[PDB]
DNA sequence: CGTCTGCCCGCTATGAGCGTTGCATTTATCAGGGTTCTGGTCCACAGTAT
DNA sequence: ATACTGTGGACCAGAACCCTGATAAATGCAACGCTCATAGCGGGCAGACG
């Protein structure tokens, strides 16, 4: 292949490749599938993709796209890496290098919950008019596929349109505006809204990139944030008092359709397991409400480094 | 890229880059038969080698090539006898991978401008140019562009060879005209027993002999 | 194939060309009184060759027609022409501000439901002008062409972008007028030039020929294409049914929709097509005299050949008689000029009389230019009748 | 005339003649193993004589036709064991004509 | 004006290009097993009541 | 001070995706037939010398 498009800023790679198929008359994806990559095995996948290398070897010549790049600056991967660790960090990051799919999702083992859920195609609407009067493309955006928030850091919620990813396995789907237009307005919360303002510039931040704490560090971190904070039983929690705190800062239906809908009654809760020795990495959903509800003046990069330093 | 960032500097104010090579030469030999065609072409020749292999280099120079023309007329037939020959001047097979039916004449008539700069040619003599005339394949004009288009791109020389019948072939406008004398053309005749005013020595000297 | 070029950026000085890539990466436009000079060539002739032996001086001599260029009146309107009509179609394809992307989303569709009409944006202009050219057989149209179009790098590489901008392309029509056979032929000398293969990808998989149509205005758009020409139009006229007035049209959407600027070269039997049916430019051979006084190209052709003579005993200047025998068999075709000063030497040094006269010329014209005696005849004439056959002159 | 459509458009509701008309019925026999389910029926339809020519017209009417299901469940076999029995009966060759083909289902 | 000289003319054989066909290959479907993964479960220990 | 409530922690078994094998169904390519232009011979029929 002689013209890849250079990938536009804050676009997925799966748009890249889409694009760069558009670009040369290409219909046929099993056509598409045999130039670019030269195997019919490969499967599309919107964040954390795999099979890389094949496409920084189309952008050689310019200098600065290397696989590194790709991976810190084009994908999802700044959201799995911090809180994974660094012993699967690396290995994930090799991983991706190469020709194993299913064994990058299971390395980032909080991404290897087996079937997920919400493929369908999102956009916002009200940036795809800012996308074309600054590029004049229209590309799928990392803010819009968030892992579980449907909702654009800037505008609001998102329109969702009923065509899946895994309708398809082989077949890469680029946004066309003429079939876009589909504006209606939807309920809004403002309090993820608010969650996903806070949650966007972790995205964009170099010190996920080489600063991660490990299990006993977040532990730690956890008993003495919550021994300075005072709201405590002997080593133990009030399990009243955080919990109240929780559902002051976000209601019970943002709870609820985050699928983290707090259970009192039960032994087994999420925010419990978080207290509690760690055993397993969480999701970002979890610490971020965590920080959020317990240091409520302070950004998500200073916290992580505060976590990780001691 | 040294004198393209000289002229763009403004240093240096021409440069040329790479160019084209020009068209073909191209030969018309025309006498009656019985005249010798063949056999001093065939004599000339002879002394030339015809594969030459390169150490240095991977190519075998194949310094010259002789087919002939169909009694058809057609114009796909002398696309096929190219090959045929070159398969017996080297050892390789040609007209089992090129020699397809699903190749026009166009597409055959390119696939034999790559070969022929593999094998760096350095003639194309064909022999009875006579049997062109009256083909049903196609109309006069869709052979007298053929020819010219055959000139226009293999890139080695041609020569043709004829009865005095080929002249009306070649003479129908100056494009085909210019190009079949394109180096000279040369017109044989019987040998005349009086030369002006005195007998021949050309004559005397082959029949003593 | 071609030898890439890394792109430096230049800094017109027109208010048009403000921040186009694709025409500050290009060569700086030059004045006239340097563009009758780039053109010129002439072989070497050191002057201790008058003394070698024979064979070498019949082999240098061989080399005068390949070799030797003078530029005229007329090929300094071609090159300005050509420039002109090279960065003016770069206007409406600028690739940083959104203007390039705008025409490959127009041309997924057209690919998509096969038709050359399908738009999807409305402000995607494109302007590229067009040209025609008209002359006799051996008057120098190919050979001034190339000549012309060598002073541009062809492949070029930028890297900002991730674009190799195809300066030009050059192909023919086949010999029948046919329709899948120009398709290919673009296709085999755009991967020729670059070193791809577009012919195994498209046109092997049986498309038909709309499909074929609309796929190639689009890889001539991945690849900024800034001229495509189209030698021997007159082969159009042996089309199939009704299929001359199809590519007709055909030349035309690619000018007014996609934007790529079309040149056709051709011999005046084509002016037939266009006549039943793109600017015009007509080219004639040289006339001895035009304005009752000896005409001035004729005069400096004539003399600037004359001096490349490697027979022993030369003559010192040329003489009027020789000029008028000259003019007079050759009656100003390019081709017939310099091939008769050729085989003239090529005489002279075998036959022993290293000496160039006005007999040896009319023997060597009798003797090795029989097939072209009927139209130079017809051209002596100057009967209209006669010329309505062949002759290619335009009425 | 109604069937020939059918078989250009592929859709089996089409019509051409709004007056034709369907008077047929449907049976459904259900029955434990080793109850005579296929020796009873053998017996009943062996009254008639199945193969009838007529005279005045050309056509060879056929009282009654019997076929069984693929074991593989599949839905091209269904099709063929038809042929296969029509032309077991007739002594005609219509698998060849219509299985033989690339036809969908 | 009719048979021979031109004329007609239906017919016949040939080749290059386009449209159609049968076989082998790829692709898809389904059942079985399995092997680690993780998800909830019970046991022993620290701190509190008589 | 010592016996009971709560809890931290170590932990097995249901289970989900991957690998293997056998059979059925959807394409792609090499081969074959249809169609159109071009050239010509010989016989049968409109106007000739007799
Ligand atoms: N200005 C010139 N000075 C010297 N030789 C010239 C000039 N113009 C043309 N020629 C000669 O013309 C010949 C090239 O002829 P072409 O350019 O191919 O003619 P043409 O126009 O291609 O003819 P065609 O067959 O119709 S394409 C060479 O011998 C050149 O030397
Ligand atoms: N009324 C009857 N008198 C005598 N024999 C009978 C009678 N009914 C059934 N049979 C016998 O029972 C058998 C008939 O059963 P089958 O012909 O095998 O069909 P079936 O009972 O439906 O079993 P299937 O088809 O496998 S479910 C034969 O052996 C008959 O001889
Ligand atoms: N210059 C010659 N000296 C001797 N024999 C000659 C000469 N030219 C021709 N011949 C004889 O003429 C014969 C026929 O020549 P040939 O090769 O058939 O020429 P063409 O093919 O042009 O007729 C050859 O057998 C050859 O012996
Ligand atoms: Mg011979
Ligand atoms: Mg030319
Ligand atoms: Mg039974
Ligand atoms: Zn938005």
């Amino acid at each position: 292949m002689r013209n890849f498009p250079v990938p536009y800023s804050n676009e997925l790679i799966y748009s890249t490749i889409a694009r760069a198929g558009v670009y040369q008359g290409i219909v046929s994806p099993k056509q598409l599938l045999d130039e670019v990559y030269g195997n019919r095995k490969v499967v599309a996948t919107l964040g954390l993709p795999s099979h890389l290398g094949v496409i920084a070897r189309h952008l050689h010549q310019t200098g600065r796209y290397a696989v590194q790049q790709l991976i810190y600056e084009h994908t999802l991967f700044p959201l799995y890496a911090p809180f994974v660790g660094k012993e699967r960090r690396d290995e994930a990051i090799r991983l991706m290098e190469y020709q194993a799919q299913g064994a990058v999702h299971l390395m980032l083992g909080v991404a290897a919950s087996r079937v997920k859920s919400d493929n369908r195609f999102r956009y916002c609407p009200d940036c795809v008019a800012l996308q074309l009067n600054r590029y004049g493309e229209a590309f799928w955006q990392r803010d819009w596929y968030l892992p579980a928030l449907p909702y654009c850091p800037k505008h609001g919620a998102l329109v969702f349109f009923d065509r899946a990813v895994d309708d398809h396995r082989h077949q890469f789907w680029a946004l066309g505006h003429t079939e876009l237009l589909s504006d209606y307005p939807k309920d809004s919360l403002s309090q993820l809204t608010a969650l996903a303002a806070y949650i966007a510039p972790l995205l964009d931040a170099p010190r996920a990139q080489e600063l991660s704490p490990s299990l006993e560090q977040w532990t730690l971190f956890y008993q003495r944030l919550a021994q300075d904070l005072g709201l405590t039983k002997s080593k133990h929690i009030r399990h009243d008092l955080v919990a109240e705190r929780v559902r002051q800062t976000f209601s019970d239906e943002a709870l609820e359709k985050l699928d983290l809908k707090l259970a009192e009654n039960k032994d087994t809760c999420w925010l419990k397991s978080i207290f509690r020795k760690h055993r397993k990495a969480f999701s970002y959903l979890q610490h971020s409400i965590v920080w959020q509800a317990l240091l409520p003046k302070l950004t998500v990069i200073e916290a992580l480094q505060q976590a990780s330093a001691l | 890229q040294n004198g393209y960032e000289r002229v763009q500097t403004g240093e240096l104010e021409t440069f040329r880059f790479e160019e084209a090579r020009s068209t073909a030469q191209s030969l018309l030999l025309i006498g009656c038969s019985g005249s010798g065609k063949t056999t001093s072409l065939h004599r000339i020749l002879a002394t030339y080698p015809q594969v030459i292999y390169h150490r240095e280099l991977n190519v075998e120079q194949v310094v010259y090539l002789k087919i002939d023309c169909s009694h058809n007329g057609s114009l796909k037939e002398i696309c096929l006898n190219f090959f045929r020959a070159l398969d017996r001047a080297l050892g390789s097979n040609y007209e089992r991978r090129y020699g397809l039916k699903r190749h026009g004449i166009e597409t055959m008539l390119a696939l034999m401008s790559q070969i022929a700069n593999a094998h760096a040619l350095g003639l194309l003599v064909i022999d009875e140019i006579q049997h062109l005339s009256r083909s049903r394949s196609g109309g006069s004009q869709e052979m007298l562009n053929f020819f010219v288009t055959m000139v226009n791109i293999i890139g080695v020389p041609v020569m043709l060879i004829g009865t005095p019948k080929a002249r009306e072939i070649f003479e129908a406008d100056l494009r085909s005209a210019r190009r079949g004398a394109g180096f000279g053309a040369i017109f044989w005749d019987p040998i005349q027993q009086t030369q002006r005013g005195k007998p021949n020595q050309e004559w005397i000297a082959f029949t003593d002999n | 194939g071609a030898t890439r070029i890394q792109a430096v950026y230049r800094d017109t000085g027109v208010e048009a060309y403000r921040d186009n890539p694709f025409i500050e990466a290009l060569p700086p436009l030059q004045e006239s009184v340097n563009s009758a000079a780039s053109l010129k060539s002439s072989l070497q002739l050191t002057s201790s060759d008058l003394q070698k032996s024979r064979v070498i001086r019949a082999h240098t001599i061989c080399r005068i027609p390949d070799d030797y260029f003078q530029p005229l009146g007329t090929h300094l309107l071609l090159s300005e022409r050509i420039s002109v009509m090279i960065r003016g179609g770069y206007v409406g394809r600028n690739p940083k501000t959104g203007d390039l992307q705008k025409h490959l989303q127009n041309g997924y569709e057209r690919v998509q439901t096969g038709e050359l009409e399908t738009f999807r944006f409305e402000e995607a202009r494109s302007t590229a002008q067009s040209l025609l050219l008209i002359g006799c057989s051996g008057s120098g149209k190919t050979t001034s062409l190339h000549r012309i179009l060598a002073t541009y790098p062809q492949v070029i590489y930028h890297r900002e972008l991730n674009v190799e901008q195809v300066v030009y392309l050059k192909i023919d029509c086949s010999h029948n007028g046919s329709l899948k056979e120009i398709c290919l032929n673009f296709f085999r000398a755009l991967d020729r030039a670059l070193g791809s293969n577009y012919e195994r990808r498209y046109g092997l998989k049986r498309h038909g020929i709309e499909t074929m149509l609309a796929l190639m205005s689009q890889i001539a758009n991945a690849h900024a294409l800034g001229l495509l020409v189209i030698d021997e139009i007159q082969h159009l006229s042996r089309s199939r049914s009704g299929g001359s007035q199809e590519m007709l049209n055909f030349f035309v959407t690619m000018v007014n929709i996609i934007g790529v600027p079309v040149m056709l070269i051709g011999t005046p039997k084509a002016r037939e097509i266009f006549e039943a049916d793109f600017g015009a430019i007509f080219w004639d051979p040289i006339q001895q005299t035009q304005r009752g006084k000896p005409n001035q190209e004729w005069i400096a052709f004539t003399d600037n050949l004359w001096q490349l003579q490697l027979l022993q005993r030369k003559d010192a200047l040329l003489s009027d008689e020789v000029r008028d025998v000259w003019y007079e068999l050759s009656q100003g075709v390019m081709d017939i000029v310099v091939k008769l000063f050729v085989l003239a030497q090529l005489r002279a040094l075998a036959l022993g009389n290293e000496r160039i006269t006005a007999g040896l010329l009319r023997q060597v014209y009798q003797d090795e230019l029989k097939p072209v005696h009927p139209m130079l005849e017809a051209l002596r004439s100057g009967i209209p009748e006669r010329i309505a056959r062949y002759s290619d002159l335009v009425v």
